[PDB]
């Protein structure tokens, strides 16, 4: 009852208080009966926002729960309740499917889950063909903060050996068939004893078993056939009586390990540690933990620009491989908060287990909406490649900045809020991009300011999904010369829904950029700006953007 | 399934079962490479895809769909049947059209106006798939075709000689003249002898393959039909003109051949979905699932509603927009939606579901998405077809064009826009799906009967509800008739008058009721040997009704009507078209059917078509296809009839638009008779007419401010016996649709008076609308106007004078006989004229659209002019007359004492027993008056208008009242005797 509450306290923002509670075996049964009463109330009322989460928790707690009870349909009442989702939109439907052959592959084989999680992630040993392992890397700055680094120290202990790991991945696989009937403390007893390669051929046995009963064909054939050969192994390798040994001896939960998470700070050299971690990986999958505030949001998209530019010709992608990507607040935070409710509650708001959480249970990327840049200069050289999420035009203390900065150094002075002598300023902007008919309009004045800001830094309060953006004319002109009213002077804040822009200035009138406070860019001496808008950096959400 | 390669190479494939094995081209391909080297070559020489064709029949037959095997079940049936399970599929290659095709494609551009071919317009390809569909009837309705029958194309009617004909007989014998060179004999033949006797007459009166050709006229009299069956004979024994025939050679039948099809048959789309069990996810294994039934969706409907995009605003209304989404079948909103009302700029952005109240399970097939943009007042508006023409819900993203505004047909199309540049364009977002949900097939079989009634009704609901089906059909259905109606559907059955009403009470939302009505229709027999009634049958092809079932159930009624009744309604056929949510529908294909069935109406279909292509925006496509399709049916020298007919038109548009830009007309006519005058073109008014010539010293140019030409032509047949013209007013910057309509209306009317035995010396003229706001009118000989006769005395300075019509008329009269002659002629055509615009509406009329002839007969011209004017204004503003009886028609009839005379007490009768007359086809009235309102008017109609005819036409009322009510008509009508013409005078002045 009280986890029901627990449950329902989760849903309609807690959260590690909710996944706490599940101490005990019977706990992961009975919260797995109350979310698959909420998800039939989901369907039946249609509501398309609950489902999501529902998902995810149920797919966790199944993923943790050890040895569903022989006579306990959740499995079947699960498989027949998703089954019963097909009828819904893709987002929603594709999630339904995963979440089939998940059920189908557990129900096959009860710990087949947990057994590929817990193997990936901490490398052990693998038959299969092309073997895959999982790597974490938490990139951190030692001035992010003090919590965070002193987590991040947490994760980064290497902790279990490879023979403590192969010992719990045993035991869970043969709780997962043989749950009170079997002596879990002698087996741990009789595992200790075992040396590594003993270990290591258990492991291997079993796995193969699980994985030749994932796809058996028959639920109830699959699960005798995994019986019969779990007890032949352990009558093989000297196991005890597993079979009905003894019923005071109840079941354990197994807990997920710590995954073996590495902390290399990259002091934001555009990701080159990255592929030092696979050098050192050759002596599968790889997932970035970014830790960090706005402030990195440029070098973050700098370094996956830089390295999508580059894969093709390095062998961090051309070895079978995955690049994930994590992103935590320590603003894409509220932009991927605003599109994902469950990151907003679990990320964006005993932090180890949430960092995990967001590491393992996170599949859905989404693709930050960043903005092309390209700068003609005032001496014929032409730069491009600039990304950013809002920007300051036409400041001529800026350009000042810039030609102080020259080839070879730092824009110092490119912060803005910087008096601005009157410029040529000419103003070109696309709108229409929504019916595919793009319009071009031209204005040509005299104007200091501009404002080009991204409604999803606002977008809390505006048309859901926007990813357009807007330019906002406002204190112009007054800044240094508040009588000229020739050109674009005082001028109220003005907004234009625009797509593409681009902004010329003039020879006698140097032109500047402002790329969001970001003073490491070199760029010379610009005059032209052209901003144009699937783009760049896939960070990871547990939902996708839900249309 | 074996597998025929292209090197005959037979790779035997298996069959794959349903799921996602349209990537058989795919795998077929990569088969044929991994199997050949040569594959592998042509790989980069081969084209981007490949055909798969059978032989269903021994006549090819190709399969074209790309989606699932489901839809190939037709082959695989027919294999099943043939017991021959290694079924053979040839793989071909996309070879090219080859040049003479594109050399006939481009000339059917030409005569269509429109290319068909053209994609760009399109967000599906049903217009295409309809035009690989047609090609079925088009091959039917070609191979059962009778060549010499075709080829002479005779006019028959199997009506009965009306009394007023019978009486013109005078011994039971016609006289007909055989011209044979320059020799001419009379021949006396009963009225019941087929042509082949009368010719087998002649041969005996001292080869006999010879045909009666009408002289002067391309009409035949062939066929084994009584003489006095054919439509020119009793067109003779009317105007009591001699009937003169020419002994000619029939005409060759190889001159009508029809080139081979370049497109292998398509077969039928309803292979994609099958029953609800085929298609529904209960029961299966996640796995199996490759399509999802419709009716297992139980969710809600929901359309994302993500902006609004406009090049420029209009400056019409601003400062605030919003979008409403009607979910509709047949004019019926099922539900309604509306967004927030946001600022009125070129770009407004919502990205907002609106979810409907109605489930995704419950949309019926036709059904109509309308988001329609409103201000403030309603601005734009377009539709798009919830369920696709393949019985398949609609996904993604939809950037639609809208129509701007300037109850209405144009208002129910699914085209788009076609002005992207300039038009309004909405973007939706339709849910996408993992699966494809396709609608099952509309009703497995009724074998439960859907319970079928036992129980007798009480008598007092027998009562209410037998009131209820005498109603008329402009009455209102309340919610308590509507379940009564439905209640006891399986008692309306019985009587097919019901019908309409009893599927108006049907709710097409709810998908059961649905089921129970396709139940209720699969059992339906005493509709089937029903006589077949017009009206009826109109009144289930209106806009009222959106449902396949209820089409096809009208349409196979209306397979029984004969070649001349099918020429009567056959505007309006095609104007109810439009009401087909679906472009290949059963009406478009009897129209074709019919069309290439006979000679006159293919000929019609394609001149009405053609119109409605060349002015309607909405529906150009889909009449394209249909004319395209028609056009590729008719033999080569029709094809070139219309060539030339279309040529003829063409420059004369041309010389009409360089005149009204403006001795010079002259010049430009002996331009054109000198380079580029076919010989001879048929009439597009009057196919049995083949103008020769062009008497350019008659032609003029008449003093109006629309400037139409007058023309002239020659007879092109050296056999015609008088030297009388061919007279063809060409009119520019008049929309002709809505005269051509009133004049259709009027046939038909005319055909009720003749089924009651009623001469009223109505005729109506030809009028055929040939493009944008230009047509072509015939021009009735010996005939002038009224407001010209009145101004050759008095009415230049607006007095007006009672004895100027009876003293024109007896000018034109050689003798006191011919005199008497002309004024019952008058009599009789006012009577019928009156009744007519009133029972129409448009009896409210000037002297400038009154026409007479030197034999008394009278006219109504201009119908565009005033029915524009009546529908704005509707004379409620102004002293409205119920029709143009003035004070010198009085004259003409009596002895303008204005208390009674002879031939006015006729003229009473006569017109109160036409009243009677047409009250008798009431039904049939109003639903061609309110089909004419909802296509023909460019402007948008609504009630109060339509039911206008229920008030003219004294629904619901005794004879005896009905009578009263016309002679308090016509008291009216004298009561204003010049007020109401000397205010138009003003008016206009």
């Amino acid at each position: 009852d009280r986890i029901q509450h627990a449950l329902e306290r989760c849903l309609h923002g807690c959260w590690s208080l909710q996944e706490l509670v599940s101490r005990d075996p019977g706990h992961f049964l009975i919260l797995l009966e109350q979310i698959l009463q909420k998800t039939r109330e989901v369907q039946e009322k249609g509501t398309y926002d609950l489902l999501a989460p529902l998902a995810l928790l149920f797919y966790s707690t199944v993923l943790c729960t050890p040895h569903f009870p022989p006579d306990s349909d959740l499995l079947l009442k699960a498989a027949r309740t998703y089954h019963r989702f097909l009828t819904w939109p893709v987002p929603y439907c594709s999630i339904c499917q995963e979440l089939l052959t998940f059920i189908d592959a557990e129900l096959k084989a009860p710990g087949i889950s947990y057994q590929r999680l817990v193997r990936a992630e901490q490398g052990l040993s693998t038959r299969s063909h092309r073997s895959s392992t999982v790597t974490v890397l938490l990139l951190n700055p030692v001035e992010v903060q003090a919590e965070f680094l002193d987590v991040a120290d947490k994760l980064s202990t290497p902790g279990p050996s490879p023979h403590s790991a192969y010992i719990t991945l045993l035991l869970h696989a043969f709780q997962a068939t043989f749950g009170a009937h079997c002596d879990l403390s002698g087996l741990h007893r009789r595992l200790q004893s075992k040396t590594l390669a003993e270990l290591e051929a258990i492991f291997t046995e079993t796995a193969e078993a699980q994985e030749l009963a994932s796809g058996i064909g028959d639920a109830a054939e699959a699960r005798q056939w995994l019986r019969t050969k779990l007890q032949a192994v352990g009558e093989k390798a000297g196991f005890p009586g597993v079979l009905d040994t003894a019923k005071p001896g109840k079941l354990r939960t197994i807990p997920i390990p710590v995954a073996r998470c590495y902390t290399y700070s990259w002091n934001q050299d555009s990701f080159d540690i990255l592929q030092e971690i696979l050098l050192k990986e050759q002596e599968s999958t790889l997932r970035v933990v970014v830790f960090g505030s706005d402030r990195i949001s440029g070098k973050v998209a700098r370094a996956y620009s830089n390295l999508r530019r580059l894969e093709n010709n390095r062998p961090l992608l051309t070895r079978f491989f995955k690049l994930q990507f994590f992103y935590v607040p320590v603003d894409i935070s509220h932009y991927l908060g605003m599109l994902d409710p469950w990151y907003e509650r679990n990320v964006l708001g005993i932090l180890a287990d949430m960092l995990l959480y967001y590491c393992r249970f996170a599949a859905r990327p989404v693709l930050l909406q960043v903005y092309q840049t390209e700068l003609t200069f005032i001496t014929g050289e032409k730069t491009t490649e600039i990304f950013i999420h809002s920007l300051e035009l036409g400041h001529s203390a800026a350009t000042r900045a810039i030609k102080a900065s020259g080839p070879g150094s730092k824009r110092l002075g490119i912060d803005g809020d910087r008096e601005a002598v009157p410029l040529t300023l000419q103003i070109i902007y696309s709108k229409g991009a929504i019916s595919g008919r793009s319009r071009w309009s031209n204005m040509e004045k005299l104007c200091t300011s501009v404002n080009l800001s991204k409604a999803c830094r606002q977008q809390e309060e505006l048309d859901s999904s926007t990813e357009a953006l807007t330019l906002n004319l406002t204190e112009v002109v007054k800044r240094q010369t508040p009588k000229s009213k020739k050109g674009f002077n005082q001028i109220s804040t003005s907004q234009i829904k625009v797509d593409k822009v681009q902004i010329i200035g003039s020879n006698s009138c140097p032109f500047a950029v402002c790329l969001d406070q970001d003073e490491r860019k070199i760029l010379q001496s610009v005059i032209r700006c052209e901003v144009s808008p699937l783009l760049c950096l896939p960070i990871m959400t547990f939902s996708g953007a839900l249309p | 399934i074996e597998f025929v390669l292209p090197s005959p190479e037979t790779a035997l494939l298996h069959v794959a079962g349903h799921g996602n094995v349209e990537q058989m081209k795919a795998q077929v391909w990569l088969r044929a490479l991994e199997t050949s080297v040569a594959a592998d070559f042509y790989h980069r020489l081969g084209p981007h895809h490949f055909l798969l064709l059978y032989q269903k029949k021994g006549q090819w037959y190709e399969i074209y769909d790309k989606y699932q095997v489901v839809q190939t079940l037709d082959c695989l049936r027919y294999w099943k049947a043939t017991h021959r399970s290694p079924g053979q599929i040839h793989l071909v290659q996309r070879h090219p059209p080859s040049e003479e095709s594109q050399a006939f494609q481009r000339q059917l551009t030409a005569l269509i106006g429109y290319d068909v071919t053209d994609v760009s317009n399109v967000h599906d390809d049903e217009l295409e798939f309809t035009r690989r569909g047609l090609v079925t009837p088009r091959m039917a309705e070609v191979a059962s075709r009778d060549p010499k029958l075709y080829a002479m194309h005779p006019w028959v009617t199997s009506k009965p000689l009306p009394e007023y004909l019978w009486k013109k007989i005078a011994n039971n014998c016609i006289f007909i003249v055989i011209h044979r060179s320059t020799t001419s004999q009379t021949i006396k033949v009963s009225p019941d002898d087929t042509p082949g006797a009368i010719l087998q007459s002649f041969f005996t009166k001292m080869e006999q393959d010879f045909v009666l050709r009408v002289c002067g006229r391309d009409e035949y009299l062939v066929g084994e039909t009584p003489i006095k069956n054919f439509q020119w004979v009793r067109h003779c024994l009317k105007n009591g003109e001699e009937i003169h025939v020419v002994l000619d050679t029939p005409p060759d039948p190889a001159l009508d051949e029809v080139r081979k099809e370049e497109w292998p048959l398509v077969d039928d789309c309803t292979g994609v979905t099958g029953y609800h069990e085929q298609l529904t996810i209960h029961g299966k294994d996640h796995e199996s699932v490759f399509t999802v039934s419709l009716w297992d969706c139980d969710r809600k409907f929901r359309v994302k509603i993500r902006g609004i995009d406009i090049p420029v605003l209009p400056r019409n209304t601003d400062l605030t927009v919003f979008v409403e989404a009607n979910i509709q079948h047949g004019q019926q909103v099922l539900c309604q939606r509306r967004t927030s009302p946001k600022p009125f700029t070129e770009e407004v952005l919502w990205n907002v579901w609106l979810e409907f109240s109605i489930k995704i399970k419950d949309l019926p097939k036709g059904a109509l998405l309308n988001l329609q943009i409103y201000c403030g007042q309603l601005l734009y508006y377009v539709n798009l077809l919830l369920i696709d023409h393949r019985f398949l819900l609609r996904r993604g993203e939809y950037v639609l064009h809208m129509w701007q505004i300037s109850f209405n047909a144009d208002k129910l199309t699914s085209a788009t826009n076609p002005d992207k540049e300039n038009s309004m364009s909405i973007s939706i977002l339709l849910d996408n799906y993992c699966h494809p949900i396709a609608l099952p097939k509309h009703q497995p079989t009724p074998d439960p009967e859907g319970d079928r009634v036992r129980a007798e009704m009480p008598n007092q609901l027998r009562k209410q509800l037998e009131a209820i089906i005498a109603t008329d059909p402009l009455n209102p259905l309340t919610a308590e008739d509507k379940e009564l109606l439905w209640h006891f559907r399986y008692e309306s059955l019985k009587h097919p008058k019901a019908y309409p009403k009893l599927f108006s009470s049907v709710k097409w939302g709810q998908q059961e009721i649905v089921a129970k009505t396709y139940q209720l229709l699969a059992r339906r027999e005493v509709w089937d040997q029903s006589a077949l009634d017009v009206g009826l049958t109109m009144q289930l092809l209106d806009c009222n009704f959106s449902d396949e079932n209820v089409r096809a159930i009208a349409v196979q009624k209306l397979e029984s009507l004969e070649d001349d009744d099918v020429l009567h309604y056959l505007l309006q056929l095609v104007q109810a078209v439009k009401f087909e949510p679906y472009h290949d529908s059963a009406l478009a294909r009897f129209l074709l059917k019919r069309g290439l069935r006979n000679k006159r109406i293919g000929h019609f279909l394609f001149w009405f078509l053609r119109s409605e292509i060349a002015q309607s925006r909405h529906y150009q496509q889909r009449f394209a296809v249909i004319l395209e399709a028609y056009l590729r049916g008719c033999g080569t020298a029709m094809l070139h009839d219309f060539t030339q007919q279309v040529q003829v038109i063409e420059m004369l548009q041309k010389v009409t638009l360089d005149i009204k830009s403006l001795s010079q007309l002259k010049q430009k006519l002996e331009n054109l008779q000198n380079s580029q005058l076919p010989e001879s073109f048929r009439v597009p008014y009057d196919p049995g007419l083949k103008a020769g010539a062009l008497a350019i010293e008659k032609c003029k140019v008449m003093a109006s401010k629309k400037k139409p030409l007058w023309l002239e032509f020659k007879c092109a047949d050296p056999t015609a016996l008088s030297n009388e013209t061919i007279g063809i007013i060409f009119k520019h910057g008049d929309d002709l649709r809505q005269d051509m309509l009133i004049l259709q209306i009027l046939r038909i009317m005319e055909s009720i008076w003749e089924t009651e035995s009623l001469d009223l010396c109505l005729l109506p003229y030809g009028c055929i609308s040939t493009g944008d706001k230009i047509g072509m009118i015939e021009i009735v000989k010996d005939a002038t106007t009224i407001a010209k006769i009145q101004q050759s005395t008095v009415g230049n300075t607006g007095a007006f004078k009672d004895e100027v019509l009876n003293h024109w008329l007896k000018e034109k009269s050689p003798t006191e006989e011919k005199f008497q002659a002309a004024v019952e002629r008058f009599v009789y055509s006012c009577a019928g004229y009156c009744v007519a615009t009133f029972v129409l509406g448009i009896g409210d009329r000037h002297n400038d659209n009154i026409m007479i002839t030197e034999t008394g007969n009278l006219f109504h011209i201009d119908f565009g002019h005033i029915l524009g004017n009546y529908k704005s204004f509707l004379g409620i503003n102004k002293e409205r007359v119920p029709f143009v009886l003035t004070p010198d028609f009085l004259f003409v009839m009596g002895t303008s004492g204005k208390k009674t005379s002879p031939h006015f007490q006729k003229f009473q009768d006569i017109c109160v027993k036409a009243y009677l007359a047409l009250r008798h086809h009431t039904n049939l009235l109003i639903i061609l008056f309110s089909m004419m309102l909802m296509t023909g008017m460019p402007q948008l109609t609504s009630k109060e208008d339509i039911e206008y005819i229920r008030d003219a036409l004294t629904v619901g009322k005794n004879e005896e009242d009905a009578k009263k009510y016309f002679l308090d008509q016509i008291e009216v009508c004298r009561d204003k005797g010049w007020t109401v013409q000397f205010n138009w005078f003003l008016h206009l002045v």
